């Protein structure tokens, strides 16, 4: 049965950066969360220990912002070289998400 | 306004790719491959008994 939980599951997508381990290093592929009293009998007779110590990552993972960006900025005059500065404003702030 | 992102944790599996030399049940065959089969007509096998 306990067979029959781990079986019935097509494993994701996703592939993450850093992953959950033993101390020896093998990766962990599931999660069960049972109750207290449920835990308590699985371990006596079905079930068997074979680790107790495992790696974990700390860290949160961050993003890459390429987002649609937005320019607002006051001329005063209206000349050539006045309003390529709305121009160079876009790569400005393009180049600080780099 | 619509942001673009891209996470950093995670990546995809899109393509899992399965040859049919990494299965077990290529014993069972005798995989030899013509570049031309269409050419043929057809073609006999013997046998000696």
């Amino acid at each position: 049965w306990l067979v029959d939980l781990t079986t019935a599951t097509q494993p994701s997508v996703a592939v993450p950066r850093l992953t959950h381990a033993d101390t020896r290093g093998r990766p962990v592929d599931g999660v069960l969360v049972t109750t207290a009293p449920i835990k308590q009998r699985l371990l006596q007779s079905f079930l068997k220990v074979e680790d107790t110590e495992a790696d974990v990552p700390v860290t949160y993972g961050e993003m890459v912002l390429n987002g649609a960006n937005l320019v607002t900025a006051l001329v005063m005059g209206k000349a050539v070289r006045s309003l390529d500065d709305v121009g160079r404003h876009l790569l400005e702030m393009q180049e600080e998400q780099l | 306004d619509v942001e673009f992102d891209a996470l950093l944790g995670s990546y995809c599996n899109t393509l899992s790719l399965v040859r049919f030399l990494e299965l077990g049940l290529s014993v069972a065959c005798v995989c030899t491959k013509f570049p031309e089969l269409a050419y043929m007509n057809e073609g006999r096998v013997q046998f000696e008994v």
